């Protein structure tokens, strides 16, 4: 019933860092498109999205419970 | 979000077709049966009608744990342009009551 | 509507393309659209960004589907988009340049949409 | 053919019930359908015995409420057409009727 | 967001709710009630009952 007493931490939601955008496609000569890491192989994935180059961990972020290679 | 952009349409289009919406007061509805078919897993009907009601365009009754939203003329104009519909279509009703 | 001038032609796209829901605005969504075969058109605009995308967009058009158009002055196409839908293309609440758009089958295939693209393709 | 067709009546009002039964026994006997009389079944008691006081305080009191239903049924044996024709009409009050194909 | 919001309610006094507003405390089931004893009284006149005894 009574008013909240002081904490010594609280922090809400992380700011989900303000990274530079699309460098995932590499151009060195045209019409060639130098892709880096493999684009996601599931049927429900569109395979136009990239997979994470996250070495010692390899994970599709479109997936959210499944498809985690690690080598 | 607040809710997807698919599930907005499915409420605003359904309202336009019957001319009226109704729902129940719950927060544990699993897929919202009783129309909008199996694509509203949460509040969404109540939450979107309330925002619409804030800006007029609808009236709202409530009685024995059931909402009742009545579309109005102003909202018909809005929804007609918002959903890119013919300049004269109302499929909700249009006849004289005898 | 148009007479197959380049400027009024890209306007005719956006009207029925909105209904078709073909608009992949932003470079990342444009890329995913055109890396897929859903796309059929690419339009670019004046540099407000890095010198990387101007190269890359031509590279993607090369491999998959050649269709590109370049029309300068980002504010034109930036004005043409709303914040949701029609209701103000003026709008000081928000207006910002697209810098590139990709459209899927160039929206609805109907009247003058068909002719504007067919006019360009045979000469390019 | 001639089928044993049972016209069940059910109500909560003894006036409204009984006169509607009489109408169907006249109209049947008038046409010589060999109608069989009412079989009055035991009237049943819904009882509700609950507090008369919200937020209990003061002398402890209660309140008996009751609803009395009534059932009774007239058995006919005649063609199912003229029965289902005449039955559903000529009913003024809010009194229910349930027609059965056969029971005997 | 979250991966939970709920926990088993399948029996007990929390998995049934009475029709005042989703009120409780005032455990009720009788003959198909789901109807609150305070308001039951106000529906003595309304149909279901007329008091006679």
């Amino acid at each position: 019933k009574k008013s909240y007493t002081t904490p010594k931490k609280n922090k809400h939601k992380r700011k989900k860092v303000k990274l530079a955008v699309l460098k995932y496609y590499k151009v060195d000569e045209n019409g060639k498109i130098s892709r880096l890491r493999r684009e996601c192989p599931s049927d429900e994935c569109g395979a136009g999205v990239f997979m994470a180059s996250h070495f010692d961990r390899h994970y599709c972020g479109k997936c959210c419970l499944t498809y985690c290679f690690n080598k | 979000m607040l809710m997807p952009k698919k599930n907005r349409i499915a409420i605003y289009e359904l309202l336009f077709k019957e001319g009226v919406m109704v729902a129940k007061k719950d927060v544990h509805m699993p897929k919202h049966p009783e129309l909008a078919d199996k694509n509203v897993p949460n509040l969404h009907v109540m939450k979107a009608m309330q925002s619409l009601k804030s800006r007029g365009y609808v009236k709202e009754q409530f009685a024995w744990r059931h909402f009742y939203w009545y579309l109005t003329n102003e909202g018909i104009q809005y929804l007609r342009d918002y959903l890119h519909l013919p300049p004269e279509i109302v499929p909700a009703t249009l006849r004289r009551s005898r | 509507g148009g007479v197959m001038d380049v400027n009024t032609a890209l306007q005719e796209v956006l009207k029925t393309a909105l209904i078709h829901d073909g608009l992949a605005r932003g470079i990342r969504e444009a890329a995913k659209a055109l890396d897929k075969r859903q796309a059929h058109l690419c339009v670019l605009a004046s540099n407000c960004d890095e010198p990387m995308y101007v190269k890359l967009v031509e590279a993607l058009c090369a491999e998959h589907q050649i269709n590109l158009i370049k029309v300068d002055d980002n504010k034109k196409l930036g004005e043409w988009v709303g914040l949701c839908k029609i209701d103000r293309e003026g709008k000081p609440r928000k207006v910002v340049g697209c810098s590139c758009v990709v459209v899927k089958d160039y929206g609805k295939e109907s009247q003058a949409k068909d002719v504007i693209e067919e006019y360009f393709k045979c000469k390019k | 053919a001639i089928h044993r067709i049972r016209i069940t009546l059910t109500s909560r009002n003894v006036k409204s019930l009984e006169k509607v039964c009489a109408d169907l026994i006249r109209g049947a006997k008038e046409k010589n359908l060999k109608v069989k009389g009412p079989v009055r079944m035991p009237t049943k008691t819904l009882r509700i015995t609950t507090r008369k006081t919200p937020c209990g305080e003061g002398s402890k009191t209660w309140d008996r409420f009751q609803m009395r239903i009534h059932k009774r049924l007239i058995d006919l044996h005649s063609p199912s057409e003229i029965v289902k024709q005449i039955t559903s009409i000529s009913i003024e009050p809010g009194v229910e009727v349930e027609v059965t194909i056969a029971d005997a | 967001q979250q991966l939970y919001w709920s926990h088993p309610r399948k029996f007990g006094q929390g998995s049934r709710s009475c029709r005042v507003c989703s009120n409780r405390h005032g455990l009720i089931r009788k003959y198909g009630l789901n109807m609150c004893r305070q308001c039951f009284r106000q529906y003595a006149k309304d149909i279901g009952f007329i008091k006679l005894d």
